DNA sequence: TCGGATGTATATATCTGACACGTGCCTGGAGACTAGGGAGTAATCCCCTTGGCGGTTAAAACGCGGGGGACAGCGCGTACGTGCGTTTAAGCGGTGCTAGAGCTGTCTACGACCAATTGAGCGGCCTCGGCACCGGGATTCTCG
DNA sequence: CGAGAATCCCGGTGCCGAGGCCGCTCAATTGGTCGTAGACAGCTCTAGCACCGCTTAAACGCACGTACGCGCTGTCCCCCGCGTTTTAACCGCCAAGGGGATTACTCCCTAGTCTCCAGGCACGTGTCAGATATATCATCCGA
């Protein structure tokens, strides 16, 4: 019927940092993967810390703090920082 | 490595100024070199008369970039029929030539697009690209019956005004033209056989070597790097390119330079001053 | 006028490193795991692609245990590589 | 009106969102955790993105390929830590001879 | 007995891009036994992912989620 | 709070198995970790498949397939074995 | 009514409706089937009588009735099936098997 | 109250007696410097892991719980506590 | 006057040392060294004993299959002596430094 | 020291089939309004961690043979790579042909959910027996 | 081969925790309803399997030389075993305070429901990046 695929963002991301490369198909469908899997990882990691807390809710501090767990270093600062600026940009609006 | 060509001097033995400037380059891919903006270095030496090499280009793919000069407004084109993508020579001048043509004697029928002349009131002016030998020398005999027939056209040519003959003849004529002479033994541009056929050019039409006779002992001094192991970053290179002039022109000599700071191609561009 | 034999074999390694080829035969391989999965399940019918994926993954795993067991060969002062070197990369790497 | 553009993103957070519930990680899910999870993201293939194609363009291509994201990915310090038992199909293999089969 | 069909070439070749330059008489023999072994063990959960589905096509996810379970995670099929 | 522990029926599994043998505190905190984690991994993979087969429930073959990934072995055989006549006699 | 409990009635000993109730308190899917806590407190007891039968055996081989971790961890290190199971595993104050590598022994 | 030079608190004794356990008949003496690097390594990664799961829960005190979670994380899965 | 033989003290104490169960490590070293390690992530924090028992037990099994591992290694290169690139060795083929 | 064998940087001429862009439409996302249950705040108390003092001694630190093992060096001979003719099976191109994968249409059984209820299970308290240990003697290994 | 050191065994002692007991729960069980989901039947198109023929890249068996794996020897150096001197761990003891569970209350954020529309997914299509293919040294081996 439809597939459910990331092709359309990743596209329009590597657009913004490149605006002069393309993608080829396999490199497509390896983003795609790469974007599920990291997906499913962050979310099981904040489902758990929900979990061991006995709290019922998947809200931004268990998204940092499982952020914070899975990323190395210098990944885990920067994607905490943007991650905060993006949200704090859409609750002023 | 390193080599640094001297100041140009401007004016002859007997303290005439220069009065011409011809600039001659082997571009490598005329299209590339512009992009390369091979163009705004010419711009910048003012040349009276441009001649280039290797264009591989034809005439109706020439770069808007044609008019972009005012100055150089008389121009020759000259591209092979059969081998587009190869060769092709370009002749560019400030005033119109009195004569104009293409070839060594049957462009006509074997339309090359390696050789340019064209008359001015006191010289004549021949441009080439002269046939390289190949990798492994697979051409070097079709190069010998080439320079024969070469030096017989120009013997007819010089009969009559001074020559100027300018290009990449495609020989490194002695060892003190290239960096590695017997690590160039038997290759293209340093076979005995080529350079016998430079050193019967000069004594047949005859003609002199602009840059040597001014610069006899002058070692390192280079127009042609490959472009594999950066050999241009360590000046690993051969002199290729040449102005060849009659010895009754020596006295208009001012100088023979070698640009070796200009960008764009795998051999660099090389200027005549003369006093005419 | 042989190449002496350390030149023939890096030749070898540096070209078979850039390439991204697939190194195994085809057909060879598809027979192979249609015979072992012969015995779990009987008359099954293997995807391409599923084929392909196995392909993928066992040469990433092979090529993996024969790094760790250069290293595993070099560290004995030894450049030839031994199935003993294989074994001790296998159980170090707590698969055994 | 979206709620990714709203904050800035190129990632969706409908979509996100809709995953976050679907996939049954927790009884409620919050208002802020799906853009957070989408800048999240974004960050990550726009690093990906920006290191393999360097990768691309200094081998003269323009189009990027396994064989770049594997260079990419590889040559990185701590992005080969995150994907490190990962396995990127025909991703070739970083180019390492080890000395002593150099002869010296 | 097609793991005869792993030749010694194909065996060789893999090692070379592993980045070994000399390879003794008794890996050809010795590899064909842990590359079987790989197999069984993802084929057996390949199988058993099938079986569960009640379909008899073993399906290129079915063997990813195979490998992902034992944590030789595959990117490019799904 | 009470914390519910795996102890009683631990006892009463070792009563049956051996008749006359103790078990230590530690010993009794271990068999609780150990039953708990292997729960927890039944019970992932049973989710895990519940989803990949686009499913919302989990039934009793889900377990039984779970079991069968996780154990190795003779394991699974008697595992799923036993799993199947306690849930046939349970059913009658 | 009479009641009997579902651990009595399928003739296990794990408790089937504490089972139930972690599985729907869980989170791991909005349904759960009948037999499942069955099938899967079954499967638990079953583990636990084999990992406990090993322990006791390797308890009265030291001439000690009670079972203290280091029996529980020479139990699972001296099979085979149940080390692969539990091979990332550590038990605390378990200590370690004992082999000695040949060729440090003369 | 701040701490200093900790990690030669971990004694050469305390290495060989963990070595004789693991099973090795002669040690060099440069292992006790390497070791004392490699289980710092270790515990560092522990440490970091059972710190942010203890600020998570806004609490101030490392539990016990804290320290098996982030064990688990990376696949040594202790047991006996909790 | 009597000594023994330059291995024999060595095997008996490996049979002691795999035999019992004990931690192998002081108490307080190990709780000052882990209080320093956390005192770099957040200040003034408060380990419980169980937590420091714990961290305490799985140094001790780490450090023993570590150890374990890289005499493999060492009998592998034809050798008795424990030397520290049979530990980095070993941790190389696991993965964890690399 | 030299003659022969491999990398090897630009530039242009075709083929192609595969990315990149119109497009349309429908399906899932977006906006509004409500209920209510989860979560944050506030106060408390008690128990669990920190710190500090002193005594005891097991364990760590240090020094000194010396002997066994790490390591450098020589030799040898057998296994492996290297090239080459030959055979063999893998691609690759149809071609067909049917199992069955994938989707859709009922509806019946099956599990979520709520009002009682009671008994299996948990917390606090004995209490006697398993077990570590010291005291001593007999047994086994070990190296000169 | 035998004196000496390490180890196992035989047993009384006392200790503390494993196991049983009793009171009090609170959640597991019965008995009903009721919405829905997945069991089941049925249908269509897809792609997986079997076959055949041709090309030729590759696998194979074979010689041959050589280089490196392994064995042996000698050397020296450095780690172990033991004895002597710290010294800091360990046990017990105390006080103290702070923070981690608890109960009560409130409030506000999200699930749910409904309506409306736009963006993104499948589908077609024109264009051109990549794959060759042809021209135009320098350096590193074996001798």
């Amino acid at each position: 019927s439809r597939k459910e695929s990331y092709s359309v963002y990743v596209y329009k991301v590597l657009k913004q940092v490149h605006p002069d490369t393309g993608i080829s198909s396999k490199a497509m469908g390896i983003m795609n993967s790469f974007v599920n899997d990291i997906f499913e990882r962050i979310a099981g990691e904040a489902s758990r810390l929900a979990h061991y807390n006995k709290r019922s809710t998947i809200t931004s501090r268990e998204i940092q703090t499982a952020v914070r767990l899975l990323l190395p270093g210098e990944l885990a600062k920067h994607a905490v920082s943007e991650g905060t600026k993006a949200v704090t940009k859409y609750t002023s609006s | 490595a390193l080599y640094e060509d001297p100041p140009d001097q401007k004016t002859s033995p007997s303290g005439k100024p220069a009065t011409l400037k011809i600039c001659s380059w082997n571009v490598d891919g005329l299209r590339a070199w512009i992009k390369k903006k091979g163009l705004d270095w010419v711009k910048e030496e003012a040349p009276d008369i441009l001649c280039l090499q290797e264009t591989k280009c034809s005439e109706n793919k020439l770069p808007a970039e044609l008019q972009e000069l005012p100055g150089l407004s008389h121009q020759y084109w000259s591209a092979p029929s059969d081998k587009e993508g190869y060769s092709g020579v370009g002749l560019l001048s400030r005033q119109c030539p009195l004569k104009v043509s293409y070839g060594i004697g049957d462009e006509e029928h074997d339309q090359e697009g390696r050789v340019i002349v064209a008359e001015f009131d006191s010289f004549v002016l021949v441009t080439a690209y002269v046939p390289n030998a190949g990798r492994g020398l697979v051409r070097l005999e079709y190069r010998q019956r080439w320079d024969e027939a070469f030096r017989k056209f120009l013997k007819g040519l010089a009969s009559r005004k001074p020559l100027v003959l300018c290009g990449d003849l495609n020989v490194a004529h002695e060892e003190i033209d290239l960096r590695n002479p017997k690590g160039n033994k038997k290759n293209a541009g340093f076979t005995p056989q080529e350079r016998q056929g430079f050193g019967e050019l000069l004594q047949a039409v005859p003609l002199a070597d602009s840059f040597r006779h001014l610069y006899p002992n002058t070692p390192y001094a280079y127009t042609f790097w490959t472009y594999m192991m950066n050999a241009r970053s360590k000046n690993v290179g051969w002199r290729l390119d040449y102005f060849l002039l009659s010895h009754s022109l020596l006295p208009a000599l001012c100088d023979s330079k070698i640009r070796s700071k200009a960008l764009g191609s795998d051999h660099c561009p090389i200027t005549l001053y003369l006093a005419l | 006028h042989r190449y002496r034999p350390g030149t023939v074999a890096l030749r070898e390694i540096r070209r078979y490193q850039k390439s991204t080829e697939l190194l195994i035969r085809k057909l060879p391989f598809q027979r192979l795991v249609r015979e072992i999965a012969q015995d779990f399940k009987t008359d099954l019918r293997f995807q391409s692609s599923a084929v392909m994926a196995l392909q993928e993954a066992s040469e990433a795993y092979l090529v993996g245990l024969f790094e760790d067991t250069n290293l595993a060969a070099i560290h004995a002062k030894r450049v030839t590589i031994m199935p003993k070197d294989i074994q001790l990369a296998r159980r170090i790497r707590g698969e055994r | 009106k979206t709620r990714s553009s709203r904050a800035g993103l190129q990632f969706p957070v409908g979509r996100v969102h809709r995953l976050l519930r679907k996939g049954n990680y927790a009884e409620r899910v919050g208002a802020g955790a799906p853009v957070y999870l989408a800048a999240v993201l974004e960050y990550l293939t726009a690093e990906i993105l920006e290191l393999a194609g360097n990768a691309a363009r200094d081998n003269k291509k323009t189009r990027i390929i396994p064989r770049h994201l594997q260079l990419a990915i590889r040559n990185d310090e701590e992005l080969n830590k995150l994907l490190g038992k990962v396995t990127i199909a025909q991703g070739g293999v970083l180019p390492n001879i080890q000395a002593v089969l150099l002869p010296k | 007995d097609n793991i005869q069909g792993i030749t010694k070439p194909a065996i060789r070749r893999l090692a070379r891009r592993g980045g070994v330059k000399r390879i003794s008489g008794l890996i050809y023999e010795e590899t064909r036994g842990v590359l079987k072994v790989f197999l069984e063990n993802v084929i057996r959960d390949a199988v058993t992912y099938t079986e569960h589905a009640k379909r008899k096509t073993v399906t290129a996810m079915d063997v990813v989620y195979a490998l992902k379970r034992q944590g030789r995670t595959l990117y490019g099929f799904g």
